[PDB]
RNA sequence: GUGAACAGCCUCUAGUUGAUAGAAUAAUGUAGAUAAGGGAAGUCGGCAAAAUAGAUCCGUAACUUCGGGAUAAGGAUUGGC
RNA sequence: CUCUUAAGGUAGCCAAAUGCCUCGUCAUCUAAUUAGUGACGCGCAUGAAUGGAUUAACGAGAUUCCCACUGUCCCUAUCUA
RNA sequence: GCAGUCAAGCGAGCGACAUUGCUUUUUGAUUCUUCGAUGUCGGCUCUUCCUAUCAUACCGAAGCAGAAUUCGGUAAGCGUUGGAUUGUUCACCCACUAAUAGGGAACGUGAGCUGGGUUUAGACCGUCGUGAGACAGGUUAGUUUUACCCUACUGAUGAAUGUUACCGCAAUAGUAAUUGAACUUAGUACGAGAGGAACAGUUCAUUCGGAUAAUUGGUUUUUGCGGCUGUCUGAUCAGGCAUUGCCGCGAAGCUACCAUCCGCUGGAUUAUGGCUGAACGCCUCUAAGUCAGAAUCCAUGCUAGAACGCGGUGAUUUC
């Protein structure tokens, strides 16, 4: 088995669990929860929501 | 299912009851498919045909070009925005409903397919999975 | 005149009455058939239901297209004590039916099994079987005159077995008592071997193995009073309906006059008695085992139990059956495990299952870890730790 | 006070706190809602519900009794400091 | 050519709220239309202030299609008083 | 409407001229009951029954082989649809399918719905009459009431059997699974070729059913967390009102072929095909006997458990 990486979150997705997206471009995105699957289908970026690993690591928090 | 089907196929949620648009995926010159019937569909007292991906489907092409207008001509499922469970244990979905044409032992009336491409079509259509470019 | 347009009925005939069981306990209507030729042994055993998880394996099925790939399925584990016999009851064989004879209990009985006799308990004297007990005395001759008759004249022999309820987490204190048939053995050897094992307990790892076939018989969950619509799946009336529209339209004909019994009304939901059958086990697991959940491709020090327990039930501490998918019931019910009653050789029946990882996520949520040492690896330190 | 506004909403002076009550939360109702995918395939019939909506800027056809059609249709903007 | 009346339906219009046969025939809209529209007219039984034909704007009037929208429906489920 | 007999004719199978019947889903004939009122067409929703069989099952035959097609018998176990026009009944088209069979139950079903048709009163038109007005002609608008009673059905309690408690037997009643495709057998048997099967075995799916909630999705008064407008508490903090103010996420519970799991195996017989064998010295499945036999029947299995059927077992009161 292999554990998968959410886009949005950064979470992992064990068997499963959460949804999987593909797009008219072919690319594939990976969601955990309903939680992170509506706050991208909002177009809302990562890398501003606290909670997740783009935003600690833009922020250096965790170090 | 058709002549041209390779085997069998596992269960899908259906999605795309009688009277659902759906893309045109080839370069026969339609735009959209309109779903009159599903092949391989049963009877119930009220209960619509729906098709799934994988599914030979009959219908007519509502705006495209003017030969391919007003006639009835087979096709076949693409894609669909209706999310269903794989064997693995992954739920997924599309973003659109797409469908190529096709005559009834599974021959496409064109030559090259744009955009994903669900491997439960291309595994049970041999001459699907010829002009398929990315596989999902 | 005739239906304008044929359509199947709604519903099942061989489900009838749906009505309320008359016990919390779904009872065994029937055991296994017996061959004299293979050792004593149990037919049938007791449990409690605790709840659901995942599991993810490979398939060993050729001609199928998943065949050598991975494939999750559900499973449902059962919390299963030990059982204590206590008794033995011999049944013989009359033109109307079967009869019981003698029933030989044993001398001590837990306490557990004795507030099975008791409504008030805790205003009673514990005045249960005190005068019986007296019966063992210095020789115990009326104790083996007793199992004398059951060797001579019963053709069918049971035991009466209590679940220790005391050790799973329920709240209740009364232990079920239930009947168990021994198969296996002449009608001499079944009564001794009931015997050599009053007061004495008896493991499910001696009754089921691991790839298994067993059926279930528990009692359904309730709901109460139900219309016809969910009661019976019947169409929904357009929605310009006076006087309701979840409601059968046409309860019968003129003639014959009378309501029919194959018509759809509203009643009763729920709390049925049911058997289903063709149940594959997955994992026999010891109570007193740590790494209860690890397996060979996985290989960490975990038990069965979710993080957070079991919603609605708990922690499991003792040994546990769980099977491929839904049982009857619902979770801390009584359940009760039977062997199948045919020889069945298809192609699942004889499939052997090796797991590969046992789920573990909190089931009370989103749950995105399996060990509390996953968690804190990948958050790192918090305020409330040290 | 908000706003174009004796619209809707909140408040001041003044006035009422009046309509048999207590306890649980079955089915069927009345009133108020929300629904994945399809989108009228339901029905005699889009009946009922939904979608549109204020203001500023742009753009606006056939026909016309030359006054109208017209808010046609179709787009863009809107907060705080 | 001929019988006949006071005169023998003219300009217009139509399977129209007026056409029995009738689901008239041809074309367009649909995968399929006893429906809609445009045409033809020996029109049982259209037609001239019994007013005829057309007509922009208006209509809680009758009828058909398209875009949007949706629990009408596939197929039901849940919450509140 | 349906079915026999005759056997001229046509070509295993059709059938004229005659002639004997059956049914009450057609329409007539009659006027027995109802005019101090039995709510009328169609559709919707739902149960059950008949067979005059479209499909599946089991048998027989055609035509010098397959394959396909066709015809005949037993058979009501199980199924028999999505739709465009029309108020339709009926009918005709498109489409899927194994197939899209015919009927009954006060022309089943209006205190179950709907009110499109017909069939009041308003209004228009064509023809008819001097007129008021006529027309199973066309068009338009038109109030669909009452259950708390008895029974019937669905569920729910319950005195009396010394008392009380636990474990069981099983009379009677009900019952359930259904159909298609692909891989292998196999380009094999068969046939000049073109073409082209079947039994055993395997993987899926259609229709129905019984549960369950790990996962996915729906729902939100967890008014749980955050966000936004107006106004009020002097400001900040924290809050009030806006019939749940609105927006995003939202555990638990409930729930969806919108999710998942499960849906048993033995016997006896019908048509039919045989063994031995007469009637009828031969002949013959039959008259005695007997072997194999199916969507058929009965058991196994599954639901209830007679509140007037039954058994085993515990304890039975120191003012």
């Amino acid at each position: 088995m292999k554990v998968e990486v959410d886009s949005f979150s950064g979470a992992k997705i064990y068997p499963g669990r959460g949804t999987l997206f593909v797009r008219g471009d072919s690319k594939i995105f990976r969601f955990q929860n309903s939680k992170s699957a509506s706050l991208f289908k909002q177009r809302k970026n990562p890398r501003r929501i606290a909670w997740t690993v783009l935003f600690r690591k833009h922020h250096k928090k965790g170090i | 299912s058709g002549n041209g089907a390779q085997g069998t196929k596992f269960r899908i949620s259906l999605g795309l009851p009688v009277g659902a648009i759906m893309n045109c995926a080839d370069n026969s010159g339609a735009r959209n498919l309109y779903i009159i019937a599903v092949k391989g569909s049963g009877s119930r007292l009220n209960r619509l045909p729906a098709a799934s991906l994988g599914d030979m489907v009959m219908a007519t092409v509502k705006k495209g070009k003017p030969e391919l207008r007003k006639k009835v001509m087979p096709a076949i499922v693409v894609r669909q925005a209706k999310s269903w469970r794989r064997r693995d244990g992954v739920f997924l979905y599309f973003e659109d409903n797409a469908g190529v044409i096709a005559n009834p032992k599974g021959e496409m009336k064109g030559s090259a397919i744009t955009g994903p491409v669900g491997k439960e079509c291309a595994d049970l259509w041999p001459r699907v999975a010829s002009n398929s470019g990315v596989v999902v | 005149s005739h239906r304008k347009y044929e359509a199947p009925r709604h519903g099942h005939l061989g489900f009838l009455p749906r009505k309320r069981a008359a016990s919390i306990r779904a009872r065994v209507k029937a055991f296994p058939k017996d061959d004299r030729s293979k050792p004593v042994a149990l037919t049938s055993f007791l449990g409690y239901k605790a709840g659901m998880t995942t599991i993810v394996r490979d398939l060993d099925r050729p001609g199928s297209k998943f065949h050598k790939r991975e494939v999750v399925e559900a499973v449902t584990v059962v919390d299963t004590p030990p059982v204590v016999v206590v008794g033995v009851v011999g049944y013989v064989e009359t033109p109307r039916g079967l009869r019981s004879l003698t029933t030989v209990w044993a001398e001590h009985l837990s306490d557990e099994v004795k507030r099975r006799f008791y409504k008030n308990w805790y205003k009673s004297k514990k005045k249960a079987f005190t005068k019986y007990s007296a019966k063992y005395a210095q020789d115990g001759a009326g104790i083996e005159r007793e199992l004398a008759r059951i060797k001579k004249y019963a053709s069918v022999v049971r035991v009466l077995v209590h679940t220790q309820i005391r050790k799973t987490p329920l709240a209740q204190k009364k232990a079920h008592l239930a009947e168990i048939q021994l198969n296996g053995g002449s009608i001499s050897e079944k009564v001794d071997w009931a015997r050599e094992h009053f007061e004495k307990t008896v493991a499910v790892d001696s009754v089921f193995e691991q790839n298994e076939m067993i059926d279930a018989i528990a009692v359904t969950k309730g709901h109460g009073f139900e219309g016809v619509t969910h009661r019976w799946g019947t169409k929904k009336l357009p929605r310009k309906t006076h006087r309701g529209l979840r409601k059968v339209a046409c309860i019968g004909a003129w003639h014959p006059a009378h309501v029919m019994w194959s018509v759809a009304r509203a009643g009763q939901r729920g709390y049925h008695s049911r058997t289903s059958i063709n149940h594959k086990i997955y994992r026999v697991g010891k109570g007193d085992d740590e790494a209860n959940g690890a397996t060979s491709f996985d290989r960490t020090k975990k038990t069965i139990t979710p993080m957070g327990g079991f919603v609605h039930y708990g922690e499991i501490k003792n040994d546990f059956i769980m099977v491929k998918g839904c049982i009857p019931g619902n979770r801390k019910r009584i359940v009760t495990l039977r062997k199948s009653l045919y020889t069945n050789t298809s192609r699942k029946a004889l499939e052997e299952v090796s797991l590969k990882w046992i789920d573990t996520a909190s089931k009370f949520g989103k749950g995105r870890f399996q060990t509390p040492a996953e968690k804190h690896a990948f958050m790192g330190t918090l305020k409330k730790d040290l």
